[PDB]
């Protein structure tokens, strides 16, 4: 059972008795969804996580590949042994037409594609080495998909399952933390110490290749652990009652980084896992479940009031309780960050060996790794909408803290509009003046570093104390928390650079308050059509429509993209302006003024010039020196292996292009056309009959959204990429 | 003020025009269709091309659009 | 500070419908009976605690109303009323000046319905040249 | 004393959509939106906005040096007022194009009545024609001075601003 | 005397369109 | 008994009617009397600097530097 | 009409506007390096380096170097003489009042 289709599925007219192509995407375009589903639960909660499954066996489905074309093709051995010169590989390609060259053959006798993004250094990090390994984890894998697939089938189908004890929320809010957090963190620490650690700190020097300490060994006898970072290893474990101190040895607080190659240490990563790690065991429990010990669920939060703010933030949904939609905003703005704040991070302070002098992933990664992010943020409340419009049912609210906003909009909206214009406007309408400052403007006097400086200065801030942190203040740790941040106290290896006290100023309360502006006028876009959305002071009224939904009047003289669907329809375009912003802020610093080379008389020598400072003031100077200086790379790149970024972004400008075909034209203009050809079919007869209608407005307001959105990013890393690898 | 002209046939409703925003409606009796009754517009002084009028509102050719012109703080529709 | 004033209608003070400039060009009001104080949603946002009485209360944008004249159809309820209501009050209404329902359809219901053309016949229309007295319009 | 006006909105009928909290209408110091020509109801003009031109001009002191064009430089700490005058007197055009907003062509004034005047329906149209446009010459006599007081008087600094 | 003929830009840019966005101010109160 | 205020807040500001007031005044104002001084306004500066040397510029003189206007080349 | 006055004060200036500006009574001497010499630019923005600037062909000022060909099909129906320009001038003025 069942199924099956075949005409109709869940847009209620959508068999129709056909008439009409144009119905292939709005199946395709509801199909997931609900409301147009239903939100009674006892089949929608028994969707999610069906799921939610997939994703997962596709996750599994995924990496399961990143090791069989890890290794059943290393460039992992043959060059790990190696770090330093010789680097990444993970694909080489068929002799077909002229595949090859783009299977390089520069990696330590391989052939093949180079390879951005870790994994060589996600993977000497554990350790486990020896391709018929982590090929012997390729299989780990995918079944182990198989079995998590193999759950769709378990439950809902023979077993139509359960929201009774779906909703409720307690026992998993308290699990996840313990539960499956905590197999995990300390349960990544038994093999952080036994198998991680050493086999990493003796390939700190000697341990070339083959006789390679097959994790097989360090259970039951110790000896060798024990003859390295000693612990003395009888069979009593002291703190078991404080003797703590002592089975330390190899984890005090050490921060900085393993200056015999960059990373930073596996010495600082225990006591790092199993404390945030309990903490997720203990503190995951907290709620009722059944044994009589936890907290409100959401009889903590009516706990507290506050006068206006009245009720407080009280009585916390209870649909929050039941399903997705409402829920479903705050599990990505969070999540989204959680991944702008690894990101913000991972760069920022080096985990997995082989990073900081790296680039092609000291960049590279630092990127999607934002994508992913803002992307997932920035389209994140289209579910604050959906809700209102939608999984909100009857009433629950009033005096909610809820509803104390929705009166109070147009008067929360508006005065970031200002903000929103203020900051921006002027503070990017601020390059430009430099422009008009450079060109016409004589470096005489203007906003640059030796210019509308700001003598010492900009400091610093704080980061440094960042560097009095370490050697008082929070008593130790070891070296400044991240070199990035300090003084001058100052590293690197690996001939090239690492990361230095990358000092700010002029160039930098600049730029920023373009991130500091855009991601204003980026939400409240957002915002004014989050808030209205349902009740838009100006078509008040609208759960009368639907979510989508595309305009509405010619009259009240132009009711347009008024949904917030539509609002998320251009809620995108931006972040892409900037996510696909800041990226470019970041690889220009990285480089130019951070990354390096060595020589030696006091030297480091960057990629690019210290330009930069006084040559990203000036609007302009990202095309002067960001582009024709940069792309030359790609630019020339062809009969190489640069021989796809040669041939990507191609095809990825138009695809920027063919964006605007679908996305400035019109609608009915279209429609009306395809009839003329239909003529030709027609009379002549062969025509349709699914009435070949031409595609429906939102459905290329979503398109020149998609393909927009598909073509400036590849592009640039059509581009990015290519710049990195020989200057790179 | 609204436009430009618009057509024949339909009402009753119970399945058309049942759904102006700004009223714009009435329902004369008058002979001809399978029961009685002819409309656009009793009025058009309080729409606003509200024009869901005929989404909801067959009969074949154009059929409702707006033509403003003039286009009026009655229903250009701002108010504040 | 206080009273007049006996709404309900109620939810108190927040900007997002009905404001300062359009006690002149127009203002708009809605009567009814309210079954229970049975709250419902009401444009700024708030929920109304509707009442005992009214039903009158202020709201510029005509718009505002049927719309809320319907919006009592999601709890079950019914007959909507509004007016005009202005400087200097007066009008400006159609529930009821008869409540004539827009549908029904009823007594006299008058003339202003169509063109000669039945539409079909549609096309350049030059009976045009400048007409005066001649068309405008129809 | 007791609590206060809190929730149920603005004054009168709770659907009148300007806004009550503080920053409207309270106890620190709301005082200030009403000697300034800010609310009141008020009276006439001159000695209410030449306060504005006399305490506007010298506003821009600011802006009119360090930003701009010369910073510091020859012709030359003239600076506080330059054409700072200058670039106003379409600042003091700007509102002599207003009068549209503001007709009569007389200014009575001034007293009032008993009885009273400032007729108990101010919040709007008092204002006029003939009527405004003598605040006008206030902001400008006051803006020029509000400019030129700050230039005959003082340049290396001192305590002014301490707070207040 | 001589030195000029700038009489003319401080106009075309300055006053002249001080004086458009002046006097069709407008059009509406033209 | 009075909880006050202001309500009526603070002394009816300064005996004030007088010079400022009227004394000098540009004013009156508009309709007619408003060019009256934004003519003078855009035409002052402007006129009177749209000129006055010799000089003031941002300055340079003489061609040269090897010759110029040449070479050699003459004069 | 009316515009056929100022495409006729488009003209009798631009035409008025060279022998003033730029250099053809000079010139005529020796006729193809060149930066083609359109107006004269009043821009009280533009830094000291207006040597540095646009001290170009016959200048003395930031002058810009005109495309408008033109400065031919002015040469071939006849002058090299500004002195025997003024007239042009003054007769696509004789063509704009008239
Ligand atoms: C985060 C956890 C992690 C995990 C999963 C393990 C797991 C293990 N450790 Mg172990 N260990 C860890 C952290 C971990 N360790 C750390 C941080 C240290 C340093 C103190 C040690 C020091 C250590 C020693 C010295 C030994 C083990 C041994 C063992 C094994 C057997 C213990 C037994 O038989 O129960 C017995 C239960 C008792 C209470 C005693 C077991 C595989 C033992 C082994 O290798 O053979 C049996 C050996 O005794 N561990
Ligand atoms: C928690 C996360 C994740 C998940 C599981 C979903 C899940 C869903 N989203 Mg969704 N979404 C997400 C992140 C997610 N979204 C993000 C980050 C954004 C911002 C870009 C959106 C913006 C969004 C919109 C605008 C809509 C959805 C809709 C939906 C529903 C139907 C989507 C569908 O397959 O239609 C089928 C459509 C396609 C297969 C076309 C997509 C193009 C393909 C080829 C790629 C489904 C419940 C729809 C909905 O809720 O119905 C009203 C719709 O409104 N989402
Ligand atoms: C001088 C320099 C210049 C040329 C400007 C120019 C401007 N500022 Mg500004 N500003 C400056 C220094 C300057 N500022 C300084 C030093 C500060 C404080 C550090 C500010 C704090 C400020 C604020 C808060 C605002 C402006 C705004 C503005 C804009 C006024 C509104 C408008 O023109 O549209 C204008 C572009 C306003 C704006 O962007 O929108 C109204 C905004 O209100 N400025
Ligand atoms: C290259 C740029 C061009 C320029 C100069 C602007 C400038 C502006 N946009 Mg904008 N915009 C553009 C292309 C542009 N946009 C495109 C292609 C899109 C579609 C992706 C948008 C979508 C957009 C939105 C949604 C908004 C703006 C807003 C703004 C204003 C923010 C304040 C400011 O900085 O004023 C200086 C000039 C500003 C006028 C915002 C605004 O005005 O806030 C209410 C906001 O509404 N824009
Ligand atoms: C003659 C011109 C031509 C044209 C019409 C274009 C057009 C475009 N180029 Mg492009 N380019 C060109 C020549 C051209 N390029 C040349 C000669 C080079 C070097 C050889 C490049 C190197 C280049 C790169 C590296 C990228 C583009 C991108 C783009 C697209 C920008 C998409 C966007 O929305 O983000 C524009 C939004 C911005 C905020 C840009 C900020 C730029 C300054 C102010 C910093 C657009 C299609 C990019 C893209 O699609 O993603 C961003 C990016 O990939 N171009
Ligand atoms: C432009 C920018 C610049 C360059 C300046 C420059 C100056 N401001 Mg100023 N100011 C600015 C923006 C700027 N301001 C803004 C946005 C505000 C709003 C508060 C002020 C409010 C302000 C006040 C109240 C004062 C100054 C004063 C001053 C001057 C202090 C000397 C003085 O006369 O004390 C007098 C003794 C100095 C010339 C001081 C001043 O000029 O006093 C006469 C005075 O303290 N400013
Ligand atoms: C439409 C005309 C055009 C013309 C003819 C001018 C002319 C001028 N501008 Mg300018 N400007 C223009 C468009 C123009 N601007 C535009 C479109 C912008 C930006 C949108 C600017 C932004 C600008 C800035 C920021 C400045 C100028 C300044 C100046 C003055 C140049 C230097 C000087 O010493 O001034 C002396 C002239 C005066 C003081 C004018 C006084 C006239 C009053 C009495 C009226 C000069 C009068 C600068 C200046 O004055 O130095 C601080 C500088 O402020 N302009
Ligand atoms: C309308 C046509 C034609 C065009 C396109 C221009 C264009 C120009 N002339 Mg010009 N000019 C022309 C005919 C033309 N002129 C004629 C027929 C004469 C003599 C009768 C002049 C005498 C003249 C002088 C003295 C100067 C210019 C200047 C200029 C430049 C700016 C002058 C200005 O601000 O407003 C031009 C406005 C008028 C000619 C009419 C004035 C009355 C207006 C306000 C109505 C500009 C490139 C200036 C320049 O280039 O800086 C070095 C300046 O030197 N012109
Ligand atoms: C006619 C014909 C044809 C043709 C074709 C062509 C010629 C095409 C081209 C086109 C163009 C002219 C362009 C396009 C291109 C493409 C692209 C462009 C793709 C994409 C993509 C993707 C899937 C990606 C993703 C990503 C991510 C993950 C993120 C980052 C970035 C990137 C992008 C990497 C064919 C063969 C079909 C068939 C037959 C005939
Ligand atoms: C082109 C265009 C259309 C028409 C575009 C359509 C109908 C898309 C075509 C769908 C696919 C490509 C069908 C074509 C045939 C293919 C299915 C496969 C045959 C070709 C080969 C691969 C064999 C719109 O509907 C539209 C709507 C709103 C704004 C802009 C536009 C717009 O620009
Ligand atoms: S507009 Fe609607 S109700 Fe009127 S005749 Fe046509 S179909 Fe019937
Ligand atoms: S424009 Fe359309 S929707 Fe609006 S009142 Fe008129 S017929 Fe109704």
């Amino acid at each position: 059972f069942e199924q099956w289709a075949k005409p109709g599925h869940f847009s209620r007219t959508i068999a129709k008795g056909p008439d009409t192509t144009t119905w292939i995407w709005n199946l395709h375009a509801d199909a997931h969804d609900f409301d147009s589903h239903t939100s009674d639960l006892e089949e929608i909660s028994r969707k999610v996580f069906s799921a939610h499954f997939g994703q997962l066996s596709i996750i599994f489905l995924w990496l399961s590949g990143m090791y069989f074309h890890g290794a059943r093709f290393s460039n992992y051995e043959a060059w790990l042994n190696d770090p330093t010169h010789i680097g990444p590989s993970a694909q080489v390609v068929w002799p077909i037409v002229g595949q090859e060259i783009l299977n390089g053959d520069v990696g330590g006798g391989f052939r093949g594609i180079q390879i951005t993004s870790g994994f060589f250094q996600i993977w000497r990090a554990s350790g486990i080495t020896s391709e018929l390994q982590l090929y012997c984890t390729a299989i780990g894998a995918l079944v182990f998909a198989g079995l998590m697939l193999f759950a769709g089938w378990f439950h809902y189908h023979k077993a139509a399952p359960k929201l009774a004890w779906f909703q409720d929320v307690e026992s998993m809010l308290n699990h996840h933390l313990a539960g499956l957090l905590g197999l995990g963190s300390l349960s990544w620490a038994g093999h952080q110490v036994h198998v991680s650690l050493p086999i990493n700190q003796f390939l700190n020097a000697g341990v070339d290749p083959k006789e390679i300490p097959l994790p097989h060994e360090f259970i039951l006898n110790r000896d060798l652990l024990a003859q390295l970072y000693p612990s003395f290893a009888e069979g009593a474990t002291p703190f078991f009652t404080l003797n703590w101190s002592k089975y330390a040895d190899f984890l005090t607080f050490r921060g900085g980084l393993d200056p015999l190659t960059g990373g930073l240490w596996l010495t600082d990563i225990a006591h790092h896992h199993l404390a945030i790690a309990i903490l997720f065991l203990i503190a995951g429990h907290m709620y009722r479940t059944n044994w009589g010990i936890g907290h409100g669920i959401k009889d903590i939060l009516e706990a507290h009031k506050g006068p206006f703010t009245g009720q407080g933030h009280k009585g916390l949904y209870e649909i929050l309780t039941t399903s997705w939609h409402a829920q479903l905003s705050i599990n990505l703005a969070m999540l989204g960050s959680l991944t702008i704040v690894v990101a913000q991070h991972m760069y920022s302070m080096p985990p997995y060996p082989y990073l900081a002098t790296d680039y092609a992933t000291q960049l590279s990664l630092f990127t999607h790794h934002m994508w992913i992010g803002g992307f997932l943020i920035v389209g994140a409340a289209a579910h604050a909408a959906i809700f209102m419009v939608r999984d909100y049912d009857p009433t629950t609210r009033y005096n909610d803290l809820l509803d104390r906003v929705l009166r109070h909009r147009d008067a929360i909206i508006s005065h970031l509009n200002w903000v929103c214009i203020f900051l921006g406007f002027h503070s990017f309408g601020l390059y430009i003046h430099n422009d008009t400052m450079s060109a016409l403007g004589r470096p005489q006097d203007m906003f640059s570093d030796t210019a509308i400086q700001l003598q010492p200065v900009f400091a610093q801030w704080i980061q440094n104390t960042h560097a009095l942190a370490p050697g008082t203040t929070a008593p130790g740790a070891t070296a400044s928390t991240s070199l990035t941040w300090g003084g001058g106290d100052l590293v690197a290896v690996g001939n090239k650079v690492a990361l230095l006290p990358i000092p700010l100023g002029t160039a930098d309360f600049l730029v920023h308050h373009i991130h500091a502006f855009t991601i204003h006028v980026t939400v409240l876009i957002l915002l004014k059509g989050v808030l209205f959305a349902r009740s838009s002071r100006l078509i008040p009224d609208k759960a009368n429509l639907g979510f989508r939904f595309p305009c509405d009047g010619p009259g009240r003289g132009g009711t347009c993209q008024v949904s917030a669907w539509d609002h998320v329809f251009l809620g995108l375009f931006w972040m892409y302006n900037s996510i696909s912003v800041v990226i470019f802020h970041f690889s220009w610093k990285m480089q130019s003024d951070v990354w390096g080379t060595i020589n030696d008389q006091g030297v480091v020598t960057h990629i690019t010039a210290g330009n930069f400072a006084q040559s990203s003031i000036t609007i302009n100077g990202w095309l002067r020196d960001f582009l024709w200086a940069q792309a030359s790379q790609v630019i020339q790149s062809y009969g190489s292996s640069l021989s796809a970024y040669g041939l990507f972004f191609l095809g990825a400008h138009f695809v920027w292009a063919f964006s605007l075909m679908f996305l400035f034209s019109g609608r009915g203009y279209w429609q009306e056309l395809i009839e003329s050809i239909v003529w030709a079919h027609n009379k002549l007869k062969v025509a349709p009959a699914t009435q070949p209608r031409a595609l429906s407005i939102v459905q290329g307001r979503a398109v020149g959204v998609t393909h927009y959105l598909l073509g400036g990013i590849a592009t640039t890393w059509a581009f990015f990429l290519a710049r990195i690898i020989a200057v790179g | 003020s609204h436009s430009v002209k618009i057509y024949d046939t339909c009402i009753g409703c119970t399945q058309c025009v049942r759904a102006c925003p700004t009223d714009v409606l009435e329902m004369i009796p008058w002979g001809g269709c399978k029961a009685k009754q002819i409309a656009s517009a009793p009025r058009t002084e309080d729409c606003v091309g509200c024009k869901r009028c005929e989404s909801a509102c067959p009969t074949d050719f154009l059929s409702v659009r707006v033509y403003l012109w003039h286009e009026t703080t009655r229903s250009m529709g701002l108010a504040y | 500070e206080l009273d007049p004033n006996t709404p309900s209608p109620i939810f108190a003070g927040s900007t997002g419908g009905l404001l300062r400039k359009a006690q002149v060009e127009e203002f708009y009001v809605i009567t009814w009976e309210s079954p229970k104080e049975q709250i419902f949603e009401m444009p700024t946002g708030g929920a109304a605690i509707m009442r005992e009485g009214p039903n009158l209360l202020k709201l510029a944008r005509k718009e505002q109303c049927l719309a809320l004249g319907t919006r009592l159809r999601s709890k079950y309820k019914i007959k909507y009323q509004f007016y005009r209501v202005f400087p200097s009050g007066e009008v400006q209404y159609l529930h009821p000046k008869d409540g004539v329902y827009p549908e029904k359809v009823n007594p006299g219901r008058q003339g202003v319905g169509l063109n000669m053309r039945s539409i079909g016949k549609n096309v350049s229309p030059i009976e045009v040249k400048f007409t005066g007295k001649q068309p405008y319009d129809l | 004393k007791p609590t206060y006006q809190v929730i149920q909105p603005l004054n009168g009928d709770p659907f009148i959509g300007g806004l009550e909290t503080p920053v409207t209408s309270s106890p620190l110091i709301a005082w200030y939106l009403s000697n300034l020509p800010a609310y009141r109801t008020a009276v006439n003009p001159l000695l209410r906005g030449v306060e504005v031109g006399l305490a506007h001009g010298f506003l821009l002191v600011g802006p009119f040096v360090k930003a701009g064009p010369l910073r510091n430089t020859e012709y030359a700490g003239a600076a506080g007022s330059l054409a700072a005058a200058g670039l106003v007197v379409i600042l003091s055009m700007c509102l002599t194009m207003y009068g549209i907003a503001s007709f009569k062509e007389g200014e009575p004034s001034i007293a009032p009545a008993l009885t009273l005047t400032g007729r108990k329906k101010q919040p709007d149209q008092l204002q006029s024609a003939d009527g405004w446009a003598k605040f006008t010459g206030g902001f400008f006599f006051g803006g020029v001075s509000g400019v030129t007081w700050a230039c005959f008087l003082m340049y290396v600094l001192d305590l002014p601003y301490y707070f207040k | 005397m001589i030195n000029l003929p700038s009489l003319f830009v401080p106009l075309v840019g300055l006053l002249f369109p001080a004086v458009a966005m002046a006097s069709l101010f407008l059009h509406v109160e033209k | 008994w009075d909880v006050y205020g202001s309500d009526a807040p603070s002394p009816y500001n300064s005996l004030q009617s007088k010079f400022f007031e009227t004394f000098a005044a540009p004013f009156t104002k508009r309709g007619l009397l408003l060019k009256f001084l934004i003519l003078g306004g855009g035409s002052l500066l402007t006129y009177v600097s749209a000129n006055a040397p010799q000089d003031v510029l941002p300055i340079t003189r003489g061609p040269q530097q090897p010759p110029k206007l040449g070479p050699r080349g003459k004069i | 009409f009316g515009q056929l006055a100022i495409i006729f004060l488009w003209t009798s200036g631009n035409l008025f506007h060279v022998a003033w500006q730029g250099n053809f009574e000079a010139w005529v001497q020796d006729p193809f390096h060149v930066r083609p010499i359109a107006h004269a630019i009043w821009d009280p923005h533009f830094g000291q380096p207006a040597v540095e600037a646009f001290t170009r062909g016959g200048a003395l000022g930031p002058v810009n170097n005109a495309y408008s060909g033109v400065y031919q099909w002015w040469y071939t129906i006849g002058l090299r003489t500004n002195e025997d320009l003024y007239t042009g001038a003054i007769f696509l003025l004789f063509l704009s009042a008239i």
